[PDB]
Formats: C-alpha cells, structure tokens, sequence
C-alpha cells in the first residue's frame, strides 16, 4: 500500500485543478482513489531560506523515516510472539496508516502555523531526536535483559551434559 | 541581495545545463545563453569549438553555490563580472 | 515488566514519528510548491492512493494533466509507503 | 522576451533597496522619537523632585 | 520557450517582493524593540540620577 502527495496551482482558484484531477483519476478508470489533502499556509520568506530548507528537509526526511522504521523494527523485536498483530500495534492517532494518511490533520498545537518554516523544522527534529534517545535507552535495557534470559535458557537447555 | 554569474562552455551542453539548473533549484532559475560570433581554440588540444556564453541570475550565496556546482558538473568556465 | 511498557511506548513513538514524518512531507510539498510557482500561491494539496494495476497509466495521466506546468515531474510529487513493518 | 526580464531584474533590486530604505528611515525616526518621549517624562520627574524638595524644606 | 521564460520572470518578481517585505518587516520589528529599549534606558537612568540627588 502506497499514497502520493501532489501539488499544482489553480487557474483562478485552488478548486478548479482538483475538480479536473479527481475526475480524470476516477472516471477514466480507478487510476487512484483521489481527494484533497490537509496542508496549511506557513510564514514564507527569502529564497536563501527556502533553498536551505529544500536540502535540510531532505536530510530530515531521511532522519524521520529512519526513526519511524526503527520504532516498527523495535515493535517486531518485542513481538517475539503475536507477530501477526504488529499492524494492529503500529497505529497513528489510534488507526492504521491507510486511514491516517487518507485522513491526515496538521497539528497546529505542536506546530503553530504563525512560526517560521525553520522553527517548525527544528521542532520536528527535536521531537524525533528525543524519540531516538528514548529508543537508544529502551534498546539498551531490553536487548541486555533479552540476552541474559537467552543465556539462562542456554544453560538450562539440552541433555545432562549441557543443562 | 540579487546577484549573477557568467561564463562559457561548448554550446551542445546548454540544454542539459539549463534542465539541471531547474532540476536542482526546483523550477526556479533565471538565465540567458548566447552563441559566440566565432568558435574559440581549446587551450590544451588546440581544437576550435563553437562555445556559447551564459549569464545566470539569483538571490543570495545559497543559490550561487547551486548554480556554481552545476557549472562545475559541466566543467563550465565561470568568470567574475 | 519491560514488554508491556515497551509496546505502549513504541505505539506512541510510532504514531508521533509517522505524524512528524507526514509534517516533513507536507513541508517538502509546501516549500517546493512556493519555489515551483512563486509567492502568489493558490495551489491545492491533493492525495492519491494509486491502484497497483494502473500506477504507470496514472503517471502518464498525471503528466497529461500537468505537462504545461514545465525521477522528475512537471508537478510537485512525493510518496508515502505503508510497508514500515516489513 | 528577454528585455522584460532584464528590466524586471533591474527594477527588482531597485524596489528591494527602496523597501529596505523606507523601513530604515522609519527605524531611525522611531529611535529619535524614543529619546524625545523619555525626555518629556524626565522633565516631569525633575519637576516632581523639585516640588518635593521645596515641601521638605 | 518564451512563455516559460515569462513564467520565470513573473516568479522572480514575486520572490523579490517577499524578500523586500521580509527585510522591511525585520527592520520595523527591530525599530519597535529599539524604541522601547532606548526610551526605557534613557528615562530610568535619568530618573534614578535625579532621585539620588533628591
């Protein structure tokens, strides 16, 4: 399962381009399930900043993608049993990704739209950096406790020669 | 502050060069190209080649570095103006 | 005693990291739209779920819808992949 | 074509310099006004200390 | 392509206007701050000076 985000100008208003878009993508055939998407206006400025953001947001994209994938791998690492239920535990806003992607909402309380694009980008980075710090701590606890219980089982395992 | 750079290259590189400018500076670079009135000699091989001039316009050092990186990519000869 | 707390923390961390990831994708779209179209902005942010049988035809129809605006695309393009759980 | 872009780039830097200059002129005027309003309050405080000294005397 | 060159010309105009607005807005924001700072510094310094003599 995948989704695409796209953007294009309106002819005189934003509606006109979407009305053409969603019709062609649904009426010629089911090319894609098609809708508007939630992105706010933000405090824009100089090209120097926008170009900085163009590469900084690419480095941040790789970072936040690495964080969310690490969380999903940690869920598979704690689910040594009930592995089939991993999709019911990896939820965003209490729903599966297919739902939250389709129904996405910008968080104006965590990310206030009056702030500069730089400030919002740093706030995202700081938030996922503490998730990455909590993941470093929780792995350092869990992996050692797991390894110790496996070594206790390895001492108990096998015949009268090994147990 | 607004700024610009200028230089020369073999004319056949200009189409890919301009497409790469908008590919890296996402849809946004102003520029002009001009073919030279005669070919000019290669300083190493002595090959006369139909080079073209270019001039490129932007705001700030961040865009300056991108247009420069593309010029380096095509081995274009930049000059101050 | 670790497992219960870990699953709850990982549920929260996955939600927050994925929510934050879409905020980066939304910023990528926004900043690129401003660069691609200038400051008198009137663009619509839009979502598609491509059908796997038709995804190539979808790119061709999206190009046909947007060829006059200019991997690479003449419109702003980004993807979200649900395969995070492998 | 290109003549419009040439004039637009020439006017672009000019308009930018004007907008910066108008804001800098406002900034200098506000900084002068800050001194003037402080001085008017200072004269009232000096007058109060003088009246209070005459009362103590 | 002259129409795409004219799109780039129109885009450059839109970018410089917002850059010019951003610089002017920063200078005006600093002017409001420095008005309050300079007024407060001058008034308090002189008020304290005459109070010490009083």
């Amino acid at each position: 399962t995948e989704f695409w985000l796209i953007s294009a100008p309106g002819e005189k208003t934003c509606q006109q381009t979407w009305e053409k878009l969603h019709a062609a993508t649904t009426k010629n055939n089911n090319l894609a399930v098609s809708s508007k998407f939630n992105i706010p206006d933000l405090k824009v400025g100089t090209l120097d900043v926008l170009v900085g953001l163009s590469d900084e947001l690419a480095k941040l994209d790789a970072f936040v993608e690495g964080v969310v994938k690490k969380v999903a791998q940690y869920m598979a690492d704690v689910l040594e049993d009930s592995k089939d239920k991993v999709q019911e535990n990896l939820l965003a806003s209490g729903v599966d990704l297919v739902t939250y992607i389709t129904r996405f909402q910008w968080d104006m309380a965590k990310y206030p739209i009056k702030q500069s694009l730089k400030n919002i980008s740093e706030i995202i980075a700081k938030g996922v950096t503490q998730i990455d710090n909590d993941l470093k701590s929780r792995a350092s606890a869990y992996n050692n406790l797991k390894g110790n219980l496996q070594n206790l089982e390895r001492k108990n395992a096998g015949s009268l020669l090994t147990r | 502050r607004l700024g610009f750079v200028a230089g020369v290259i073999n004319r056949e590189r200009i189409p890919t060069f301009e497409r790469m400018l908008w590919r890296v500076c996402r849809g946004n670079v102003f520029l002009r190209q001009a073919e030279i009135e005669n070919p000019l000699e290669d300083p190493v091989t002595g090959d006369y080649v139909h080079k073209s001039v270019f001039i490129i316009f932007f705001q700030g050092d961040q865009l300056k570095n991108r247009v420069k990186k593309i010029c380096e990519g095509f081995r274009a000869s930049l000059y101050p103006c | 005693k670790q497992f219960g707390p870990l699953v709850r923390w990982l549920k929260v961390n996955f939600s927050e990291a994925f929510i934050a990831w879409i905020h980066i994708k939304a910023l990528r779209v926004f900043v690129e739209s401003v660069l691609r179209y200038g400051l008198p902005v009137n663009f619509q942010a839009m979502l598609l779920q491509p059908n796997k049988k038709s995804v190539k035809k979808l790119r061709e129809v999206l190009h046909e819808l947007y060829k006059h605006l200019d991997e690479y695309y003449p419109y702003v393009y980004y993807k979200i992949d649900c395969n995070l759980l492998e | 074509s290109q003549s419009q872009g040439i004039q637009q780039l020439l006017q672009a830097e000019k308009r930018a310099a004007e907008k910066v200059s108008e804001a800098r002129k406002r900034k200098n005027r506000r900084l002068k006004q800050a001194k003037e309003e402080a001085q008017a309050e200072i004269e009232q405080y000096r007058l109060q200390r003088e009246k209070e000294f005459k009362a103590k005397e | 392509s002259d129409a795409d060159v004219q799109k780039q010309i129109k885009h450059m105009m839109a970018f410089i206007e917002q850059e010019a607005n951003e610089k002017a807005e920063e200078i005006d924001a600093k002017a409001e701050e420095e008005f309050n700072i300079e007024k407060g510094r001058l008034v308090q310094t002189q008020r304290l000076k005459i109070m010490e003599y009083y």
